[PDB]
RNA sequence: AGGACCGAACCGACUAAUGUUGAAAAAUUAGCGGAUGACUUGUGGCUGGGGGUGAAAGGCCAAUCAAACCGGGAGAUAGCU
RNA sequence: GCUCGCCGGAAGACCAAGGGUUCCUGUCCAACGUUAAUCGGGGCAGGGUGAGUCGACCCCUAAGGCGAGGCCGAAAGGCGUAGUCGAUGGGAAACAGGUUAAUAUUCCUGUACUUGGUGUUACUGCGAAGGGGGGACGGAGAAGGCUAUGUUGGCCGGGCGACGGUUGUCCCGGUUUAAGCGUGUAGGCUGGUUUUCCAGGCAAAUCCGGAAAAUCAAGGCUGAGGCGUGAUGACGAGGCACUACGGUGCUGAAGCAACAAAUGCCCUGCUUCCAGGAAAAGCCUCUAAGCAUCAGGUAACAUCAAAUCGUACCCCAAACCGACACAGGUGGUCAGGUAGAGAAUACCAAGGCGCUUGAGAGAACUCGGGUGAAGGAACUAGGCAAAAUGGUGCCGUAACUUCGGGAGAAGGCACGCUGAUAUGUAGGUGAGGUCCCUCGCGGAUGGAGCUGAAAUCAGUCGAAGAUACCAGCUGGCUGCAACUGUUUAUUAAAAACACAGCACUGUGCAAACACGAAAGUGGACGUAUACGGUGUGACGCCUGCCCGGUGCCGGAAGGUUAAU
């Protein structure tokens, strides 16, 4: 058993987009924005047990931030993690 | 032409790199001048 | 056999081959197999030690029993093969239990053969015995100089040693250079002479035949600067010193053996 | 069969012209040599400076070599400008 | 958008290395871009990389590195045992179609596969850090069998022609389909089987190896491709409709045969040669201690798991190495048509470009080319450079020679197209059909159909038929070096180095020698038919005299002579 203080450390943010809009209404998954160091198993525990939701399969991403500019000076921002996570058929979320 | 530098980081790595300077004591001897200068590169190890 | 090649291209124009019909014409026998990895005349520091080597064929290492210590157990002579670690032959023998070894090749040695070590083995080619066990005057080879080292003298090709004479505990031998030697009368020795005769028969032809064999070329010391060599230097071609190595020892002429604790061993050198 | 022959890839660099604040701190164009061999190439490794390596030109060792580079002795010394 | 031109064994496509968001969309034009710029690999914002099967990680080791102890060394430290790292090599498994502005063998649809688990059920010798097998290995060459792929025909759909003709022996396009599973073929290798015994494999062994005897010649292993299924599917020319004119939705014909055919596959094969061609694990098997009815083993079934990291984009390039958006350099993979021996070369397809200043004019001069009267090296240091030769087949071909060569010597003839032989031949392929069978992916016979040189004869056209690109100038005397090779990266490619060969000399093995204060290591897991050094430098005829000087070797009677 995965700990629930972990399963809730786990999730970040939904990730809003044209493809998570349409991998939303068409294949019926959702896209998150999780924690870096955060497993399959660990997103599927969390999704399983903090949406009561059933999680058929979970792949995952890692993307490299961009080097970006302030002024002049430059910078580089955060690299993080997405999740395609696909419900099951009949299963819905807000 | 031909040029001098061909990249590899392996061995750029095992050449120059953090744990081929720690092996041995004149390489500890560069990163304590490295240290002492204050450099922000303080090896090529990425 | 050796065959002079026709010159129908320059390298084979002076080629001699030597040809036997008689060596397996397939794989070596793989549990006496190991690796020899090449060296290319570098020690341990990766500097060149020995000059001149470099290169040439991939060689497997052929486990060749020296020490021959199958005594009383007969063995028969299964085939003979070739071996690229040495200029002479070697034999597949099947001793009765089962176990098979190589051997070196002794002159007249064919397949089908018996062999027998030991003491009270029988005077053919091939048998090892003590030479206080062997009659004066014989040949042998693959002589041991201690007892139990192993045979480390006549190994090549057509190399044989003769046996002259024996005072109790030592026998002096007469060996291919023409030294007169002591060992004592406990080691033994291998009947005949060894194998490959026409060895020395061949000729390579072409530069490369040495560059399949490992050998770079050697440039001469003249052809060099004073600060590579000796001799080098000159404006055109001068010599007017004495023959040197590239370290400054003379080579025309001078001795080099400095071993005081052989010396006893070493009845006359050789002329 | 061949360190065989002709000839592309590939490796090299014999001749001429251009160019020489170049397209290029050595190249282009037209020809040229080898092209199954002592061939060539990728990756990784080893040899360290009076040392390596060298089919040997004092050649090469990061566009630097009759003794690399960097830091230090060091503000060497300079009857010389 | 219509035309034109260029590459097309690349100037197309896919990657590794390397770079690191350069990818896509919106917006901006100050700077950057050798001009303008509304454009951009530029600025700004957002979005984008989805894996049990790809790769890495991981199991394994090579060269080599590190190295407990250890040995050695003023110190630092050097070497190295047990070990442990280390790919560029070995090791389980996924294919087709569809889809995004940008990812896909990663998503979706469909169909598979592998290795581990737990759990039952049947069965019952399991067990290794050990033994054995296997993994497991070279070069060259020859065919044969295939496929990729292409061409033609058939088939289906459409067309009937801006200018003479074109319902036909006419034109255009399409004719695709995988992994897996089953079959086990061409072909390659191999004698099987049973029992007894055994100084061997560090002990053991039922395993391997070796001895016997008996029986059976016929069992086994490997194996491309094909065929069947996968697939009543998917794809598919086109249509039918809506249409933000971008698109989105629906529907969907035929989907066969012959020939040619790889540098790819069978092939880690076969033949042959000498220069004699990695290791270890996974995998299979044998037993050791141990366990004794438990553990474990394989067999089926169920269930669970297969994590983590990379995945965008360039990759020959404007994104890598060259200071540049630099005419340079950069490893691997794919390899269409016509002609052609060909991956050369010419023109094209797919696909991608027109090289980030243009517009005129049409001086000298320079650059790169084209042609040239008469002469033809008189130019010049020198035929430098240009020009010329150039292919296939046949005839023919000198001195000399190491008998191989020289030699493609030199020199010369033919070459297009049409028709006939023969409405397309010889040859190749090989169907129907028939027959046989120990029956199949069978064996004969059979010749349909397809493909298809070359030659002779006759005719005909042009100035010219190897018509373009492509593509040897030849010969004579002579010096040097035998040759092939190598060399001054960046003014010297040579007669210089090397070379095979020859000779001298050292070296008896703890070899000489060399690198190392040393331990040690190379020589060499070699042993005088070996190794090192030196000189000469194929082959042929030869290599003469001098030991006084300088070296080296041998001598040990005398003189001299160190520390002590
Ligand atoms: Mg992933
Ligand atoms: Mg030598
Ligand atoms: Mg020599
Ligand atoms: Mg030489
Ligand atoms: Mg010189
Ligand atoms: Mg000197
Ligand atoms: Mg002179
Ligand atoms: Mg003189
Ligand atoms: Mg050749
Ligand atoms: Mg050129
Ligand atoms: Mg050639
Ligand atoms: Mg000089
Ligand atoms: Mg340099
Ligand atoms: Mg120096
Ligand atoms: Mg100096
Ligand atoms: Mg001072
Ligand atoms: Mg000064
Ligand atoms: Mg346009
Ligand atoms: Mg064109
Ligand atoms: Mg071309
Ligand atoms: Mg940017
Ligand atoms: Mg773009
Ligand atoms: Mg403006
Ligand atoms: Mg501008
Ligand atoms: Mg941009
Ligand atoms: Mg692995
Ligand atoms: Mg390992
Ligand atoms: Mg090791
Ligand atoms: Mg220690
Ligand atoms: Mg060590
Ligand atoms: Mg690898
Ligand atoms: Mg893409
Ligand atoms: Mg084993
Ligand atoms: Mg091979
Ligand atoms: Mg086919
Ligand atoms: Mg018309
Ligand atoms: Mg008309
Ligand atoms: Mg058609
Ligand atoms: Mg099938
Ligand atoms: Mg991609
Ligand atoms: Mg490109
Ligand atoms: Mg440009
Ligand atoms: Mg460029
Ligand atoms: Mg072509
Ligand atoms: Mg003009
Ligand atoms: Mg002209
Ligand atoms: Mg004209
Ligand atoms: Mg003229
Ligand atoms: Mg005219
Ligand atoms: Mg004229
Ligand atoms: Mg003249
Ligand atoms: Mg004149
Ligand atoms: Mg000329
Ligand atoms: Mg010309
Ligand atoms: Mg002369
Ligand atoms: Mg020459
Ligand atoms: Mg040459
Ligand atoms: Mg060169
Ligand atoms: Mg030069
Ligand atoms: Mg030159
Ligand atoms: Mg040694
Ligand atoms: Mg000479
Ligand atoms: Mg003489
Ligand atoms: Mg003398
Ligand atoms: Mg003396
Ligand atoms: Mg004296």
């Amino acid at each position: 058993m995965i700990r629930e203080e972990r399963l809730l450390k786990v999730l970040r943010a939904p990730h809003v987009s044209e493809k998570a809009s349409t991998a939303m209404e068409k294949s019926n998954t959702i896209v998150l924005k999780v924690a870096k160091d955060a497993t399959k198993a660990e997103i599927k525990a969390a999704v399983q047990k903090l949406f009561e939701v059933e999680v058929e399969v979970v792949n995952t991403l890692v993307v490299k931030g961009k080097v970006k500019r302030h002024g002049q000076r430059i910078g580089r921002r955060s690299d993080w993690k997405k999740a395609y996570v696909t419900l099951k058929e009949g299963q819905n979320l807000d | 032409m031909k040029r001098t530098f061909q990249p590899s980081v392996l061995k750029r790595n095992r050449s120059h790199g953090f744990r081929a300077r720690m092996a041995t004591k004149n390489g500890r001897q560069v990163l304590a001048r490295r240290r002492a200068k204050g450099r922000a590169r303080l090896t090529v190890s990425k | 056999a050796v065959v002079k090649c026709k010159p129908t291209s320059p390298g084979r124009r002076h080629v001699v081959k030597v040809v036997n019909p008689e060596l397996h014409k397939g794989k070596p026998f793989a549990p006496l197999l190991e690796k020899n990895s090449k060296s290319g005349g570098r020690n341990n520091n990766g500097r060149i030690t020995t000059r001149h080597i470099g290169g040439g064929h991939k060689q497997a290492y052929r486990i060749v029993d020296f020490k021959r210590n199958k005594d009383g157990i007969p063995a028969v002579v299964e085939r003979l093969e070739y071996d690229p670690n040495r200029s002479a032959n070697i034999a597949l023998v099947l001793y009765k239990d089962g176990e098979r070894r190589y051997i070196l090749a002794p002159k007249g040695l064919k397949a089908g053969d018996q062999i027998q070590s030991g003491v009270d083995a029988a005077i053919k080619p091939g048998n090892t015995l003590p030479m206080r066990n062997i009659p004066v005057g014989s040949t042998v080879h693959n002589v041991e100089m201690k007892p139990g080292k192993g045979g480390q003298l006549a190994r090549s090709a057509g190399t044989y040693v003769q046996i002259v004479a024996r005072d109790g505990a030592y026998v002096t031998l007469r060996l291919r250079s023409g030294e007169m030697r002591k060992v004592e009368a406990d080691c033994r020795a291998t009947l005949g002479e060894v194998g490959n005769a026409e060895h020395m028969l061949r000729v390579l032809g072409k530069a490369g035949a040495a560059r399949w064999r490992g050998v770079r070329p050697t440039v001469r010391g003249t052809a060099m600067n004073p600060v590579d060599h000796p001799h080098g230097g000159g404006e055109g071609r001068n010599f007017g010193k004495h023959p040197v190595t590239p370290w400054g020892v003379q080579t025309k002429g001078k001795k080099t053996r400095s071993n005081k604790r052989t010396d006893k061993f070493i009845v006359r050198r050789r002329s």
